[PDB]
């Protein structure tokens, strides 16, 4: 009855305990610190070789091999300091949408339309690569994918859940609910201990592997979010929407700081991505070309324009020598 | 310059030549995509041919393989997944005949319709219109008449003319009449061309692809 | 895994004779394929190899003109043909396995063999010491040099370390001269710099006693060592 | 009511917690930034014979 | 030995240097601007808009020595060789115009017959082919008519005299049966094309796409009306001027020989900027 009273008034509360912990206006305290200028970046690589729209791209920990996912029905692998393919897996269904690489490097993973995430296993006697597991169990479509170890995923859908597995057995560990729409995101944290994600209702949710709460939400978006990353102090994060507009949330005061935006920047955002030191946030639009901002001031840095469609996926590697963009061309490209 | 390194590109070559021969395959198939009003014929239309997501349907007709793609089991953002499809040959969309009596269902069946065709997405992309059940649209007209669905419908209340009021009703919701054709067919149980029917209008897609290609259009 | 040999006896100085190599438990067409020898109480000697694919080939100079191999991928099998045989080519040949990839280890499983028997610019990688006693719980060194750098500019140092042990076929032990391969203890080590190498061996046990071998795989032809021999 | 209590356990949750001052994590952004400035291959470009690209 | 005629060429070639000009660069803005991707026929259209464009480059040096009078201004060994680059673009465009017409017949004649395979990687192959091979008579018509004598006498682009160089009497009776080659190349396939394209009107009747099969036809015969209408004048008659100049002839007839062959080049010319506009 008066259940949906409680909540609000508890709701002003919230509104009002993280309007007493706002004093600075970041944009305020970062005003005399020393800009960054501008900044040049040039194609050194161009791999080619898919055949349609590459719909995700993940690094290697050893910086150099990367994989990519294409609606042709392929999953390849590349040497990037030389743009040889190294293997070539061809799915079952082609309506792939997420890829991740196992941080040791024995394992990928894919899924999409079919609402299952396939484990292939790379190091193998026969020579060849073999799908080890098919997990199953969602009822959307899945938007993303992310190893802990060489035994545990973590899986987002758009049935409004995200799931954690046990690869050895083929069952959920643990599920996590409570959004009300398509969840589209996902970054862990570099102690892999607890992870955010990025939904379609223009919400963020900081859950916690261990239990399977959800500490913190986070809202200020007018549109759905596509993409999340986080801070390299895992102190921070990053999400970016279809409002052409990107921003930064602070985990401890439980607010956003920055907002990332501009009047000539009007379409949407598809991915996110920081730098080895956290001061310049790279970011993939739909007007074909990403751009580099200053996480500090909020001013831009540069632009990356090479590509003839939609940027679909973007990455960096974790020595910070290059980045990789992904578009619906059906190309690649590496950046220093 | 190079080392057993030669070796690791004697491999990629061997890669990149089976994936031409995988695009030179898949190129000369056609892919179509299903879709209809809620549960209105997207199922007798896969049965009158004879061969968890997407459900694949693969078959032939003379020498043409044909994959439809039925996607009603994903019940989600359409707006998010819809673009998966940019490139594909035509859609079907089914409808049916005894839905405006029905509960209204013909309304929202045109609401699809005209959300589908005037989409960024198929701006090019042709349709083949199933209109089916029209057996007992026979029989729902002499009871119920038409315009307890159209009130704008002054005519012979009969099939040779409701028919075809719906069926304008239906192809003047495209906003765009000059780059995609929107083929229509009413359905017969036996005699089977409801697949000569999609045969004729996706070589005449395809024939209108070719010719633009050639700048000769 | 499995790979038998098969086509060696007894013929006359002139014949001819074929070998076949059957494999089974791998994607024999994803690999390239070596013969090896192995006189009677001698090292290791290279014959030819056979790329995946088939566009390319390579025989030493001791059998070009008179050998020639090939390979039947639907029927999973490598084939040597032999003219005009020598008594330099008493023998027990191996059937090799290799691929190349960023990241493999090539010459990772061999075969049994074939003992054939007839009637009556290159790189020298030297082993010194040819004996070796040694007691099972101590630690041991073994020691290569090679005429020429190894290191190249990409990085990657091509020294192989092989070991045989009594009446068996040779096992890959390291590849890279520090990369450790797939199924051997952490006991073995590797370590060096272009023009010597070293490999350690740390709280030794049974079974690890045998002929290890030095192996290149810079430029072809390859170039085997003499083989240090460890016993008790 | 169905599946609304649970709403309130959990904003009940969300909401007792503390709540550093925003100075204190724009500091600690900045700081995180700076120290670690000279690895940053992308914001002080390298040496050409230290890049593999 | 003529004047009336040296206001021809001006008032002609004026004009169709500007609209050659401008229907070339607009036509390379759309094959490189708007357009990012290329198939076969567009790298065609391409390498012939670049063709014809640098050729109308080559066209101003005319207007010079026809208002000056006839002058021999610029150089000695310039004018010479400002006519074989005009010849070696005009001729470009008629390989590569016979085989986009190859190219548009095995597509157009052929749905699920696969008659053969090509892709839009082989075509720069022959398109970098008949850009490399051109030189082979660039240099080869410098080196031969250059450096092997001399004849100026204030006179360029004019009625020439063999039996002193006749290597080129030849080459150029070489040239003119390649062109009768692809004429024919060209004209059995925009018959076909139109054949078997109008039928499909009359059969594949009582549907929407039959307003279409009807223009296309009628489309591939303009296509081939604008090609026979330009180069054939040119290329029958050059006949009566490789040969007869070779020959004995009076300066009545060996006048009338060069009055037509400058018009029937104009006419040859004008389809540079045809070409463009075929929207
Ligand atoms: C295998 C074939 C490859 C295709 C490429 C070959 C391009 C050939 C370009 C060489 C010109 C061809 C001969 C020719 O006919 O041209 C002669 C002019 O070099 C005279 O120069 P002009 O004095 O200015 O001509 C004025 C007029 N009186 C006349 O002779 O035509």
């Amino acid at each position: 009855d008066q259940l949906r009273q409680e909540a609000e008034q508890l709701k002003n509360q919230i509104r009002d305990a993280r309007k007493a912990c706002a004093d600075a206006t970041l944009s305020q305290i970062t005003n005399n610190i020393d800009p960054v200028g501008r900044i040049q970046m040039r194609t050194r690589r161009t791999l080619r070789g898919h055949l349609a729209k590459i719909y995700a791209m993940h690094w290697g920990t050893d910086s150099r091999l990367l994989v990519s996912a294409s609606q042709d029905g392929k999953l390849i692998i590349w040497d990037s300091y030389t743009t040889n393919k190294v293997h070539a897996i061809p799915l079952r269904s082609s309506w792939v949408m997420t890829c991740a690489y196992a941080p040791s490097g024995n394992y990928v993973a894919c899924g999409g339309l079919d609402n299952i995430c396939s484990i292939y296993n790379l190091k193998t006697r026969e020579g060849n690569v073999r799908v080890s597991r098919e997990l199953a169990g969602h009822t959307g479509y899945l938007s993303c994918c992310r190893f802990l170890d060489d035994n545990q995923i973590v899986t987002s859908s758009g049935d409004t859940t995200c799931a954690l597995w046990d690869i050895e057995t083929g069952q959920q560990t643990t599920t996590f609910t409570g959004h009300t729409g398509d969840v589209m995101s996902l970054s862990l944290a570099p102690d892999t201990r607890l992870f955010v994600s990025g939904a379609c209702d223009a919400s963020a949710k900081l859950w916690d592997v261990r239990e399977g709460m959800c500490r913190q939400t986070f809202t200020g978006h007018e549109s759905d979010i596509n993409a999340i990353c986080f801070f390299p102090n895992g102190n921070a994060f990053a999400t970016g929407s279809d409002d052409a507009t990107c921003r930064l949330f602070d985990l401890r005061a439980d607010q956003e700081l920055m907002t990332y935006s501009h009047d000539n920047i009007i379409c949407g955002i598809t991915s996110v991505s920081f730098s080895k030191s956290g001061r310049l946030l790279l970011a993939g639009y739909d007007d074909f070309n990403c751009n580099v901002w200053d996480a500090l001031k909020a001013d831009r840095a540069g632009v990356l324009a090479g590509h003839d469609n939609r940027v679909s996926c973007l990455g960096v590697t974790d020595d910070g020598m290059a980045v990789a963009t992904g578009s619906w061309d059906s190309f690649l490209k590496i950046w220093n | 310059l190079s080392a057993e390194d030669k070796a690791a590109v004697e491999r990629s070559k061997m890669i990149d030549r089976n994936l031409r021969e995988d695009g030179e395959k898949a190129a000369r198939e056609v892919k179509l995509l299903l879709l209809g009003a809620g549960e209105s014929g997207k199922s007798t239309i896969v049965k009158q041919m004879k061969i968890t997501g997407i459900v694949e349907t693969h078959f032939t007709f003379k020498d043409l393989h044909f994959k439809m793609f039925d996607v009603g089991a994903q019940r989600s953002e359409r707006k998010k997944w819809i673009h998966c499809f940019e490139g594909v040959t035509a859609i079907i969309f089914c409808v049916a005949l005894s839905d405006y009596d029905l509960v209204n269902r013909m309304h929202e069946s045109m609401k699809l319709f005209d959300s589908i065709c005037n989409n960024k997405w198929f701006t090019d992309t042709s349709i083949i219109l199933f209109l089916n059940k029209k057996d007992l649209f026979e029989e729902k007209i002499k009871k119920s008449p038409l315009t307890i669905c159209y009130p704008e419908y002054a005519g012979s209340n009969t099939y040779e003319e409701a028919a075809a009021y719906i069926q304008c009703q239906f192809e003047d919701l495209n906003k765009r009449k000059d780059t995609k054709e929107i083929y229509t067919h009413f359905t017969c149980s036996t005699d089977t061309k409801n697949v000569q029917f999609v045969f004729d209008a996706v070589t005449d897609v395809i024939i209108k692809n070719n010719l633009k290609d050639c700048g000769l259009f | 895994v499995q790979l038998v040999e098969s086509g060696g006896g007894l013929v006359q100085p002139g014949g001819s004779r074929k070998l076949s190599c059957s494999a089974s438990g791998f994607a024999f067409s994803s690999f390239g394929m070596h013969w090896v020898r192995q006189a009677p109480e001698k090292g290791l000697e290279w014959v030819a190899y056979i790329s995946s694919g088939s566009g390319t080939i390579y025989y030493a100079d001791t059998v070009k003109g008179r050998f020639t191999i090939s390979r039947d991928d639907p029927k999973n099998t490598l084939f040597l043909q032999m003219t005009s045989l020598r008594s330099e080519d008493t023998a027990m040949y191996y059937c090799v396995r290799s691929i190349y990839y960023y990241g493999s280890s090539p010459f990772d499983f061999w075969g049994q063999g074939t003992t054939l028997t007839v009637s009556s610019s290159d790189i020298v990688m030297t082993q010194a010491t040819s004996s070796v006693p040694v007691t099972p719980g101590e630690s041991v060194s073994i020691s290569c040099r090679s005429s020429k750098s190894l290191l190249h500019s990409n990085g990657n140092t091509y020294l192989y370390w092989f070991l045989q042990r009594p009446g068996q076929s040779p096992q890959l032990l390291i590849y890279r001269m520090s990369n450790l391969a797939s199924g051997v203890p952490d006991r073995f080590s590797g370590s060096g710099s272009g023009t010597a190498f070293t490999l350690t061996i740390s709280r030794l046990e049974a079974e690890d006693v045998g002929v290890y071998y030095c192996m290149q795989h810079l430029e072809y032809p390859l170039t085997f060592g003499a083989g240090t021999k460890l016993e008790l | 009511i169905a599946q609304a209590r649970k709403l309130v356990e959990q904003l009940k949750m969300e909401a007792n917690i503390d709540r550093i001052k925003v100075s204190k994590a724009a500091a600690d952004l900045m700081a995180y930034c700076e120290a670690h400035a000279k690895e940053d291959p992308l914001l002080t470009p390298v040496p050409a014979s230290e890049n593999p690209f | 030995d003529e004047k009336l005629l040296s206001t021809v060429l001006t008032t002609s070639y004026s004009v169709i240097f500007i609209v050659g000009l401008v229907g070339n660069i607009i036509a390379l803005y759309v094959f490189l601007g708007i357009h990012r991707k290329r198939n076969s026929i567009q790298i065609y259209l391409l390498n012939v808009a670049i063709a014809d464009l640098l050729l109308i480059f080559c066209l101003p040096f005319r207007i010079m020595y026809h208002i000056n009078q006839n002058k021999w201004t610029l150089g000695v060994i310039l004018c010479k060789v400002v006519g074989t680059l005009f010849y070696m673009n005009m001729y470009i465009s008629i390989i590569l115009l016979g085989f986009i017409s190859l190219d548009r017949y095995i597509k157009i004649n052929r749905s699920i017959q696969q008659r053969k395979a090509i892709t839009t990687k082989q075509s720069i192959y022959v398109c970098c082919i008949v850009w490399m091979l051109a030189l082979g008579g660039f240099l080869t018509m410098i080196i031969l008519t250059l450096k092997k004598g001399g004849h100026n006498s204030t006179m360029c682009f004019h009625y020439r005299d063999k039996h002193n160089a006749k290597g080129e009497a030849i080459f150029n009776f070489i040239l003119v049966v390649m062109f009768w080659l692809i004429f024919l190349l060209i004209i059995l396939s925009y018959i076909k094309i139109g054949k078997n394209l109008l039928r499909i009107s009359k059969r594949r009747s009582k549907f929407p796409n039959s307003g279409k099969y009807a223009t296309t036809a009628r489309n591939s015969f303009i296509v081939l009306i604008i090609f026979t209408i330009c180069f054939v004048p040119y290329h029958a008659f050059r006949f009566i001027y490789i040969s007869s100049q070779l020959n004995v002839s009076s300066c009545y007839w060996k006048e009338i020989v060069h009055k037509t062959n400058e018009i029937m080049l104009v006419l040859s010319s004008f389809n540079s900027c045809l070409d463009p506009v075929m929207y």
